[PDB]
């Protein structure tokens, strides 16, 4: 159906010249996935990421069309989310929003963050996994380098697909269930959650010195990690940890029960991440 | 060790707390990771199910598209 | 769809009377199998078959549900 | 899709409670296949047997689920037959016919078994085999521990399916064809073999390979297929005759159900009633 896939695009794709319809263009990689560049919506102000896709000489397609039927109607403040979709000439182009900033991870290993911090970031990652769940959408990639941190304090959780890839080890995040090969679902969002959270408070990744096939086989037998002082924790992050840590698939809690947890309601302004953010960002390169 | 062609399907023996008709691989990889003697005791399946999750994210292709749910 | 089982190549040395490339367990089960030294000579292939049958055997958790022909 | 998986069991599944249609209750097994009753069809007075199975925690349901389409459409005497199923709260129950008195295993090493009556139980387990096979089903397990037998001399074949079971694992599995221990492709032909090796037994009044080691004993059927029989003088003709036909290492020379349907050694058989008096000294000696 090669020449039905080019129909069907024909009814999602937007009409307007992107080239118009966008300036200050920035090229910021390219690979496999096509060229990717970072713009500005001329109208509006809003700052965007282009996809240019090498299309005809590019592997599956409809599944790329898929996920861009099923964003396109679906939109959430913590998701990169997809703006429009174009074709010029024998190319398409994908424009996903673009949030500038650093990465959780910069943050984890050049700072300090606090409960208040943590409790933060994960009612906002909560909310993007209630979000894209209720959208049958598992992410399976929770971890500080899927979470884009605005200059604001403000979070965006990408990676979750083709379309939102990072523009530019070990599985320490998987679920007992993913690296036992079983099958799984929604909840290894929650269980990659609590992993995140774990490496916030220790600002480093849970199996840095161990090899892989222990790391993976403790994953499946001891489950949550161990953290270097479990007792400066409070008792309503440690339960936190807790029901997103249980093996018991069943008695893991969910997103959406978990908003409700009580150690959210610790959390600290966004902006609380801004001096940390920067000081980050100072750093790496 | 040429001749006849046959397939060898792997095992553990509880008593002997050792694994049977593993291949090379997967023999050397699981008495340099550490995985003692009692841990494979204590859940063999989920040793063997590691070692392939793990032979296996050598395959795959970094290339992640959307997954959904059932 | 065992991707817990591999593919081998076993011989046999008319001249010692041995296999070649036996596997371990193998070489343990045809040991006290009371398979003489003559009868392995007369027929390695069916000695290989035999162990491998036993192999599939033991090591599947198999509950038996209705089977058809092809 | 667990949700098919309801769709199509209430597609098949009867209308009414099986706590008012049978009655009279009383636990048979218990374990991970579920837990077997001992029940009475209320109007017809059938007996019958219910497994009450753990529905969302039982492994493989698109089988079960399978299983049941094929043996709805097709019944036979000679074999535990489908009654119904059914959806209680949660579970899934399975109906299937129950035959009370013994089984082909305790008469045999009770009793002695003459040509007339071996050639009798040799016919029906023909049958049911030519049955299962125009079904396109291969048992795999023909020996006498899974034929039942009525205080009637009738026989029943069983254990060919999940939906089936007792309503061994360990030793050899004297029963199995050449073909089936050597690992080689095989077909419906390997019941036609274990036929001839339950023969056997019942002529001898035990199972080959006893005091064999597990694997000679395998290498054995590999090599020389036909198990040592202690007095071949004793065996008619005709029984031997048939045991060849059974017993061919060649899968194309080897008869076929239908085929041996028609075989001379049937013609001599006793009434299925000749067994009842052994089917109790059997159970009296306890089993």
């Amino acid at each position: 159906s090669d020449e039905e896939i080019l129909e069907k695009l024909r009814s999602i794709v937007s009409v307007g010249d992107p080239k118009k319809k966008y300036t200050r263009f920035e090229k910021i990689g390219q690979g496999a996935s096509g060229t990717v560049y970072t713009a500005m919506d001329v109208a509006t102000g809003q700052e965007v990421a282009i996809r240019q896709m090498n299309l005809q000489q590019q592997p599956k397609k409809e599944l790329i069309i898929n996920e861009i039927l099923v964003m396109r109607e679906n939109k959430n403040p913590n998701i990169v989310n997809y703006l429009d979709s174009y074709l010029v000439g024998d190319e398409l182009w994908v424009v996903m929003e673009y949030l500038a900033g650093g990465s959780l991870t910069d943050v984890v290993t050049e700072t300090c963050m606090d409960e208040g911090q943590i409790a933060a970031v994960c009612r906002e990652c909560l909310q993007a996994l209630e979000f894209l769940h209720s959208n049958q959408v598992i992410h399976r990639d929770i971890k500080s380098d899927n979470i884009l941190l605005g200059m604001d304090g403000s979070v965006k959780l990408t990676d979750f697909g083709f379309c939102a890839q990072i523009t530019p080890g070990t599985p320490y995040w998987m679920a007992p269930e993913v690296v036992t090969r079983k099958a799984y679902g929604p909840k290894v969002d929650i269980w990659s959650l609590g992993i995140m959270a774990i490496e916030m408070i220790e600002g480093e990744p849970p199996y840095l010195n161990e090899n892989p096939l222990r790391a993976l086989y403790l994953i499946a037998t001891n489950g949550t990690p161990e953290l270097q002082n479990p007792e400066k924790l409070s008792a309503i992050f440690r339960d936190f940890l807790n029901r997103c840590l249980d093996m018991d698939v069943e008695k893991r809690g969910s997103a959406k029960e978990l908003l409700q947890h009580q150690f959210l309601k610790i959390a600290k302004p966004l902006s609380s991440l801004t001096p940390l953010i920067a000081a980050a960002k100072e750093a790496t390169k | 060790p040429s001749d006849f062609e046959h397939t060898i399907h792997v095992g553990f023996d509880a008593v002997t707390g050792e694994f049977t008709g593993m291949p090379e691989q997967w023999a050397r990889l699981l008495q340099t990771s550490n995985i003692t003697k009692s841990e494979q005791k204590k859940n063999p399946q989920a040793v063997l199910d590691v070692l392939e999750f793990y032979n296996s994210k050598k395959t795959s292709n970094s290339q992640k598209y959307m997954s959904f749910t059932d």
